[PDB]
């Protein structure tokens, strides 16, 4: 019974930590969109439109 | 001592509306400040609640099967209800459940009794009249406690049997509404547990008679069932269930 | 941290190692008053006992049952069970118990039990070959004998068929000892069936009379109304104690609570369905549920070519809970604050961070 | 706390310090995040005492003295309108450095162009 | 026998969500460029080297 | 359709509403990356005749 328990907490984890990968590199791309953002717009003038 | 009431009015019974009556606590858990989802047999809201009355000619003790659960509402004044008729045969070969509130304290019994056809109590214009059962020949469990209870009391129960358990949860509200059941939110606390451990698929509720033949006093009561689905119920700060929500009524509430 | 990072050198940095846990220190059970007892004082010290033709059936249920009372009195001559342990009545629960008093010789004592053949056994108290319960008896030589004789304890002589368990049989036929026929009226071979004993006080031991008390349990599909009696410690707050509050179990510190309970509830649970307050049974009150204060157990160190001096960071845990420094990241030990602000070597969070030059934060 | 559970659970392996180890390079990798975002000025500039900016009008994005958060009234805006082994860690940056951080960049594009992010 | 075609299928069904999840960052990523490239090159003259 | 084995689903617990989240998060991203990258203009131009 404790194995049926373990196994299913386990995937369980298993599931948020993947999906916290998933949502770490999606939030690591807007990071580095805004650290582009900061060098380009803040720091200087851009000709890039939009 | 049995006595068939013979001065009836024949009537077809009523039907009304539950609004948003029947709810309960589902556990003996504390919540605060949560919204909380929870899959039990409860009342549906709005539904088509079976309506009885007690008027002067109207005597309405029939015997309903008890299904999953059973909602009683009642819109009580001078204290005319009195119990309920617990069984499934409601006979001497089985094993009945016994609920009475006579004048002094509230009797639960388990015991094989020998119900009358038309079970009923009497007030003399002072209850002197006591005839619901002719024999009571193996008891199993007794239970004295104290005592549960225009219309000015409305009474709540519900009834479950689950596993040999058996739930009785009240509310009472003080109206002031003349006929029907008013439109609003209470939600049933749980009063007692009782391990009765039997069989109960038919009910009865129990009247009064009131003497000067007999008269009957102006008392209405409404049944209504319990079904398996799910509330979301919302807890306030101070943890009283103020509102709830029916997932299976209409899709904006689902 | 070598045993971490399987390395025998470490690389300047923090590293995550251990795991900080509270070590719960005591275990707080609190459990209801013991009231409603079993009215066991009316069944084996009462008045007049029965005969064993007629043995009285008395049913406990719906009640708690303190057998520990009845195990440790010394006055019992026998307590043989059949189908438990004598230590575990006050463990395990049952849905009612069935009590069968009577009085036998004390030769027939013996005769209560499974699988034994007597005439008690066949005639008077059969017991099951899957008995379980406790047969309980002890001498009533003080009470139940009387110088002239007590000849009102009957007991049956002769039936045709041997008894099925646990059946009665008050019937006063005639029995026929031979073949001759006997409308009930005695004979040479006809004699009636219930015989007075000659229970005296000048009789040794094995006829003076015995008071047996024999407890049968039933384990039917009915509720365990009965039950053993609940040991109930004293209740400790504001440490990091392991709580069993009416069979909800945990560990936690319990502190007091403002939390105003309705009446009918007992336990408390937030958002995310966990039980952090709970009513004491004991004493009407509410307390709050506190985990204990686990952490990670960080250590902050310099690479081992330039030095081996580390520091510890247990991360959310204050410092009263474990060079001590408290930061917003946790407590951290080993390490010198100072005032002065420089570049981030060793991260430690919250904006604090670790250098050496000894190591400082 | 069941030894019984972990002495179960050590015949899986190392799944559990995987888990970890992908945790805490998230968490790293947060501070990262920001590090890259708002840390790219070495330089912690101010802003003069007058503000004589011809007629531009910056007291909206530049902090305000009277707040202890040293906050813009647009940043204390953004600020409000923002609402079992588990343990959060603290970002590296607190939220008064980055807003530290956002005052030197707002007072070096306000003072000094884009001359500040190509040299001096 | 259904506890088992239930952790199957249940794992069957995990894998494909997580390499959904995956290709739908990739597609994120491909259609963030795909407006930069809209933006940059369509609604504007793009000095970007190719 | 088998009620037996959504009965024993059940005690898995919400893996199954978290595969339908992530579902349907995708299928809303879809959309947004069409109404990013194609709808970066609210006047529909036309051509001379
Ligand atoms: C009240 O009326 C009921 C119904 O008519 C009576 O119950 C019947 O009694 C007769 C008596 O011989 C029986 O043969 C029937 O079988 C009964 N019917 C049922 C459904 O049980 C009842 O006896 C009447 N009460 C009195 C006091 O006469
Ligand atoms: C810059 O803008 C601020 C805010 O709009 C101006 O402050 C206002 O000043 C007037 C009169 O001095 C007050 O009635 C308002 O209550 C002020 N608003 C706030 C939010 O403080 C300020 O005058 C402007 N000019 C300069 C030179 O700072
Ligand atoms: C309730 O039931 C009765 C008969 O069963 C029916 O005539 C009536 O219309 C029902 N009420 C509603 C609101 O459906
Ligand atoms: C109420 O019922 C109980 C049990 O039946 C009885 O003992 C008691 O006397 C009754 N009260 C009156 C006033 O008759
Ligand atoms: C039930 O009652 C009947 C009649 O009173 C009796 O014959 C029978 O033995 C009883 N059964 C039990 C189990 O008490
Ligand atoms: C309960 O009673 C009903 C009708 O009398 C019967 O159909 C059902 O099988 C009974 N259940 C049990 C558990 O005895
Ligand atoms: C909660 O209780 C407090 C006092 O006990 C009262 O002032 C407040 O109005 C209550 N709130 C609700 C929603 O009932
Ligand atoms: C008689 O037996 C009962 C058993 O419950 C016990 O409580 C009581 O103390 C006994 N009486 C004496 C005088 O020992
Ligand atoms: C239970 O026992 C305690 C012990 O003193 C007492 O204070 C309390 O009043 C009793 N009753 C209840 C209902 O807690």
């Amino acid at each position: 019974q404790i194995d049926r328990l373990i196994t299913g907490r386990l995937q369980s984890l298993q599931t948020y930590v993947t999906q916290q990968l998933i949502r770490a590199a999606e939030i690591r791309a807007s990071a580095n969109l805004a650290a582009t953002k900061m060098s380009e717009c803040v720091l200087g003038q851009s000709k890039r439109v939009d | 001592q049995c006595v068939n009431l013979t001065t009836r009015t024949q009537l077809p019974p009523a039907y009304t509306n539950s609004f948003t009556r029947g709810v309960y606590y589902p556990d003996k858990v504390f919540r605060s400040s949560v919204l909380h989802s929870t899959q039990d047999l409860f009342l549906p809201f709005f539904s088509n609640v079976t309506w009885f009355h007690a008027i002067h000619k109207r005597f309405d003790n029939p015997v309903l099967p008890f299904n999953d659960g059973v909602y009683f509402a009642s819109t009580e004044k001078s204290n005319i209800i009195r119990g309920w008729i617990f069984g499934t045969t409601l006979d001497s070969k089985t094993q009945s459940l016994l609920i009475v509130n006579n004048a002094t304290n509230v009797v639960i019994k388990v015991c094989e009794f020998q119900f009358c056809n038309d079970p009923f109590l009497g007030v003399y214009y002072m209850e002197s009249e006591f005839r619901v059962y002719s024999s009571a020949n193996n008891c199993t469990f007794e239970y004295v406690s104290q005592p549960f209870l225009n219309f000015k009391n409305l009474r709540e129960f519900v009834f479950k049997n689950i596993d040999g358990y058996f739930k009785i949860y009240s509310k009472h509200t003080p109206i002031n509404l003349v006929r029907d059941l008013p439109q609003g939110f209470s939600a049933l606390e749980p009063l007692v547990d009782l391990p009765i451990g039997i069989n109960i698929t038919r009910f009865q509720t129990l009247l009064a008679l009131h003497r000067s033949g007999w008269t009957a006093g102006a008392a209405a009561y409404y049944v209504g069932y319990l079904q398996p689905r799910t509330f979301l119920l919302k807890y306030n700060e101070n943890g009283t269930i103020t509102d709830a929500v029916d997932c299976a009524l209409d899709p904006l509430s689902e | 941290t070598k045993c971490t990072l399987k390395s025998f050198t470490v690389e300047k940095g923090i590293y995550q190692t251990s795991n900080f846990r509270v070590q719960p220190t005591e275990s707080i059970v609190r459990f209801p008053n013991i009231t409603n007892l079993c009215p066991f004082g009316e069944v084996f010290n009462a008045t007049r006992f029965a005969s064993v033709y007629a043995w009285n059936r008395k049913r406990i249920s719906n009640c708690v049952a303190d057998y520990s009372v009845l195990y440790n009195s010394a006055s019992f001559s026998t307590f043989k069970c059949y189908g438990v342990s004598p230590t575990k009545l006050n463990d395990l629960c049952f849905t009612n118990v069935y009590a069968d008093s009577f009085v036998i010789r004390g030769d027939e004592v013996r005769q209560i039990a499974p699988g034994q053949t007597g005439k008690i056994a066949d005639y008077n108290y059969k017991l099951p070959d899957d008995f379980t319960g406790c047969v309980i008896a002890w001498n009533s030589n003080n009470l139940d004998s009387k110088v002239g004789g007590n000849y009102n304890y009957r007991y049956r002589l002769f039936r045709k068929s041997n008894l099925k368990p646990f059946e009665r049989d008050i019937s006063t036929e005639i029995y026929q000892a031979g073949s001759t026929p006997c409308n009930g009226v005695e004979g040479f071979n006809c004699y009636f069936p219930l015989q007075s004993y000659g229970f005296q006080p000048t009789n040794g031991v094995g006829y003076q009379p015995y008071r047996v008390v024999v407890l049968s349990f039933e384990l039917l599909h009915a509720p365990a109304t009965v039950c053993g009696p609940k040991k109930s410690t004293n209740l400790v707050k504001n440490k990091c104690v392991n709580f069993n509050f009416n069979g909800l179990t945990g560990t936690g510190v319990l502190t007091e609570s403002n939390k105003k309970f309705l009446p009918f509830q007992q336990f408390g649970r937030d958002i995310a369905d966990t039980t952090d307050a709970v009513r004491d049974p004991q004493t009407l009150e509410i307390l709050d549920i506190t985990p204990c204060s686990f952490g990670g157990v960080s250590v902050i160190t310099p690479g081992t070519n330039t030095s081996n001096q580390v520091a510890v960071l247990y991360q959310g845990v204050n410092c009263t809970e474990v060079n001590v420094f408290q930061t917003r990241a946790g407590c951290l030990i080993g390490a010198e604050h100072v005032n002065n602000s420089y570049e981030c070597d060793i991260p430690i969070g919250a904006g604090i961070c670790a250098s050496y030059q000894s190591i400082i934060a | 706390d069941s030894t019984e559970c972990s002495n179960l659970l050590l015949q899986y392996g190392s799944f559990c310090t995987q888990l970890n180890r992908a945790l805490t390079g998230i968490a790293v990798e947060q501070d990262k995040n920001t590090q890259e975002v708002f840390a790219q000025v070495k330089q912690i500039y101010k802003t003069p005492p007058i503000k004589d900016f011809g007629g531009f009008n910056f007291s909206q994005i530049l902090p305000d003295p009277s707040k202890p958060s040293k906050r813009s009234p647009i940043e204390d805006l953004l600020f409000n309108k923002v609402t079992n082994g588990l343990t959060v860690l603290p970002p590296l940056l607190t939220d008064e450095m980055i807003a530290q951080y956002t005052s030197a960049l707002l007072a070096g594009t306000i003072t000094s162009g884009w001359t500040f992010g190509a040299g001096p």
